[PDB]
């Protein structure tokens, strides 16, 4: 069998499989209170693709299409093309669009558009609620609230590059986003279909492991903690390598190129997300240039050593 | 079980209009995006159009956008197509289509002839 | 010791390596007119990182550090951090902060930050030139014209995300931004250093192959080309892989999956970029999901056909 | 070391901790994907009630105190007493009154008063909102709908008692209650306070088993399944038992007096709930006289032969 | 063999066995001039149910089954199921099924139904005349007056949930319910049978001790008055413990825990009921956490401390 | 760390105003029910009053309703209890307390003596 392995990367050295920022740490905490259900930065360990996920991080959280005004408005309705510019099908076998946003917020950022006849150029603020009952990415709609109501032209190509997060500023602080909270895809009262599943830690004393970043902020107090289930760069890898899974469970080792020192184990299952042994909320402290190493086929008894 | 059945199809002259049912059994119908696709003669199936749970949210190829309407009466269980303004290029059988959970549904369909010709037979 | 590879990936799921954007295209013509010195997307066949490359896409000509206002103008003085925030270090063995932008233009995006005692957060619309007698990211100090004259704090994480260019609408269309022109990393008057050199080919009737995309317009004409040598997955690929180079050119066939027909054959070089038999200025017609894939070694005097 | 049992109790001789009516069969799932963290019939197994838990089958979903007319509307504000008529305290470390319902949904039922003064008594239709913002039973306030604007008198005793839940027939069927959506306690925009901590299996293989009953249905469509995870003579026993527990995990038979046969094993764990050796959606099938048996202590470690 | 006792419960904490609410007090009153003979909330004291009495409070005066409309009227005729809605049998040695009501009066409550095909549920205002000619539970008939004639279906499960008593307040106040009056269970001039026994205190100077709730009133001026001789929870209790009993009397000691200090006295017949040394009406008064404690086995010729 | 603390007590005559503070700092304030408690020489603490993040749910004590209004304002983390017609029998410590997650907190309190 074509041996399995992670990619030699530092934490700092990848990518957030949720939003196109670089990861900053490593972060465990208890789960059983929220549903945690990603749809981007979901792969198997042999390299299928699962829920919205797509190969570039450039793409996540990007919208493509032609947008049409609504009148007496600063909204716009963009209508959905592939990331190609090739038409969308809402019958495929995926929840939403590859890259769609996987949880409710307000996520800013920028409109931009070519005249193609004469090469003129615009770009506007813009800003998506993916908890509004205009966000329907899975049947090609999506809606924006944007600063102009007369700069952009219909049947031209548009694109949205997302920049950060927003909170209502009156509210109650970092109350949103609400990164565990998936979108309804077709709009209100629609159920989503074709998920990745929902993960969950399935050991005494075990809790995820997420590779958390921090989104920018736009405007308010928003939470900006993002946390994924794998790099983006595992994403690719995986896909890549596509080494069939001999068990359950590979068992990582965390190691510290420089010394050999082994900093803690963790299980990354077969299905493509990784838990440690630790009680509580905690902010792993790692050096700089640790990196992930796979050791061992085990099974899903395997007792890792605390963290 | 799940189960879709298309009617409403035949042979129609272009610039006509033709109304396409599609009667939904054994799940709540009300929930789920439902979609109408079509094939034509010799060519694999494409999209036609969408609809949300509640039909605020719509979407249509851009072959058929401002021609057809999808609507759908949860009550009932039925989808529709209406087609206005047809052309030969719009013959196909068109099959109503859902998708629930992870895995999906379609009906047998109905065939849709849109052509001034009326010279045909088995 | 490792087979060398490259990866099994279409132009359409690769990723831009000097700005943050896919892949659109593949195009081919002559540039012994000008000098081809891009420093990001630069990278040796077995791994080596050159110019200001460095591994994730998302970082691209971004900024981040602390920004100072300049008193009766809309504009602020970014002092540079590193990408953790560390203090950035201008005595490195590098030409710029890596990920800096490799052309001289007018980058339109958003300055957002964060004030870390409460967490409240800002964002508003600025613009790099890079051209400018500000612009010296290698002593770690950017300038930004934004819109705002007091939003931004002192001492607080700002970062710049971009977005695209835009070009002055009064002046000759598409005349900026000059993708092949390398900015000043020191400012006025300052010798560049620790460049990655200048490319062309030097087989009779050979090109270099671009591997290009069409950057967002903010606003105005700009020219919207831009052309690296190598995708960014190629970049990573290669770093992840470090295969050793058998000779000094890899020879790539460009085939379609479906038919196994090969569509076209170019030399890839041990110090990394691409060249076909061609002359003039050509778009390539590929097949979309067409890949690169790695034939043989060959030597200097190795005739490639004509395509 | 007062030995710990279960009382010898059939499933339908039992009552639902989470609404007055008897449990009817048991059921095991998979969890991942909701939060199971209901507040009624949560008991560890050495005694402690938990979240809004209390003894009486009969005082779940039941509201008590003095009602005031809401002007303009068939409305009414209850202003809550403790279930013996007794002031309430809002300040008390339990997430609500003890018996609040512990599900988003609309439970309809009838409000009932008498006259101190002369013994004159009236009972009307009422319906509460669980997911209103005016649902505030931690503060000591909930909104009733009625049918009525003037039958009600001020100041003197008033009581709800439940009878079953409803739904809007003209939207789509059983979407409503939500019996794993906790209500906001405090009204609109409030954290709950002081729960009972949400609940999961923690070994590979296994899932929650419940205790199920159907909800009587007084208008539309509803989902009628409600799960407990003790039967409410389960926490009633445990109270009165106070048996230390010795480890983790209890575990038990479910056998069948008729042959003296073990039918399944499952754990319960010593905070309060149970697991089964399982995977997928079952309604367990279960003879009449079957009941429940403690064994011996084990670990979480502990693998169960499947169900 | 095992040491007899009664449940730590206080009043407060225990539940009515004659309707499904909570307990209120203690009473004790001359019961000479009038029979007691309740059905429900009969049981020894080694644990063997009486009369009409079922383990689960919520079960009492509830009814379930299917109905059939009479003609020209808003009445409905329901026949009998058991609790797992197959037959009723009227041939177990029982008065009428577990939980039917012992007393003649007007209950109202809430008949409610669900269509099996479809899932649509429906509700009216229901009451039952327990001393009607239609009245007659042991054979499986009984008839609801309803505020419908037409929304019930036949064939399919209906249940009725009580809620309280009513009065025509045309007449004397209070002369309704009698709460000492038995049903004739197989309705007009039919003899109940299979009936628990009249109990009377023997010793002079002896009542009875009562177990008293107030049941919520729906209309009029009934007589809420409502007195068991055992809680609930005792009848559950017995049951489980089933500790034989070494005479025919049980002498407990009510106890104040705080002080120590015993309050009063009493004689738990082994056959299920309790006697005070005390004549007269009397609302006794208790401290809240006070509670029932077994001290020493008696006979029937135990002089108690006067109350 | 979670911060209360109470102020604008002091020595007041019968039927008299007065307007008590409370500063929070250390959670987020909005989003967290908030209550007034006070307590008495020789006396267990008493709850006064409780509001919730929006102001649109408050509840009293019997003994203050009518004459006690609580109010609050997020941005500032500030909760208030305006006392009006005191009388001798109000006097004692007024807390201000919350509850966040599974545990509580309350302030050192500000001491409201009502005499002639």
């Amino acid at each position: 069998t074509k041996p399995f392995s992670v990619p030699v990367l530092t934490v700092e050295e990848m990518t957030n499989s949720r939003f196109p920022i670089p990861l900053e740490k490593l972060f465990t905490g208890p789960s059983s209170a929220f549903v945690v259900q990603p749809q981007n930065g979901r792969c198997t360990t042999d390299g299928v693709l699962l829920g919205t996920t797509q190969l570039s991080p450039v793409n996540i959280c990007t919208f493509r299409g032609d947008v049409t005004h609504i009148t007496g408005s600063r909204n716009y309705t963009m209508n959905l093309a592939s990331q190609n510019w090739n038409d969308y099908d809402p019958t495929e076998e995926i929840p939403a669009p590859l890259g769609t946003p996987d949880f409710v917020g307000k996520i800013q950022g920028v409109l931009t558009q070519t005249t193609r006849t004469d090469g003129s150029t615009r770009g506007h603020k813009a800003t998506v609620y993916t908890g509004s009952a205009d966000f329907a990415p899975k049947l090609g709609r999506v809606q924006f609230e944007t600063d102009t109501d007369r700069d952009f032209e219909a049947n031209q190509n548009t694109k949205f590059t997302p920049v950060g997060v927003i909170q209502d500023g009156g509210t109650t602080h970092r109350n949103e986003p609400q990164q565990w909270v998936l979108p309804s895809y077709s709009g209100r009262n629609t159920h989503n279909v074709h998920l990745a599943p929902a993960v969950a830690p399935t050991f005494p004393g075990e809790q995820l492991l997420f590779f958390r970043s921090t989104m920018p902020g736009c405007s308010g107090y928003p939470n900006m903690d993002l946390d994924c289930l794998l790099p983006q760069e595992w994403v690719q890898y995986f896909y890549q390598e596509a080494a069939p899974a001999q068990s359950d469970v590979a068992l990582l080792r965390f190691v510290n190129p420089d010394t050999g020192r082994v900093l803690f184990e963790c299980k990354l299952h077969k299905s493509g997300y990784v838990t440690v042994a630790h009680t509580g909320q905690h902010d792993l402290v790692i050096p700089p240039n640790g990196y992930f190493r796979f050791d061992s086929w085990v099974n899903q008894f395997y007792t890792l050593a605390p963290m | 079980q799940v189960q879709l059945q298309e009617s409403g199809g035949g042979l129609v002259q272009p610039g006509s209009s033709l109304r396409l049912s599609c009667a939904a059994s054994g799940f709540t119908f009300g929930g789920y995006a439902m979609h109408w696709v079509r094939q034509a003669p010799g060519k694999g199936p494409e999209w036609v159009s969408s609809i949300n749970s509640g039909g605020d949210i719509t979407n249509y190829a851009t072959s058929v956008k401002g021609r057809f309407s999808i609507s759908r009466d949860n009550p009932s269980k039925t989808l529709y197509l209406q087609m206005n303004s047809l052309r030969p290029e719009d013959s196909a059988v068109y099959y109503c289509k859902t998708q629930l959970a992870n895995r999906d549904y379609r009906g047998q369909g109905t065939q849709v002839t849109v052509s001034s010709h009326h010279h045909h037979h088995h």
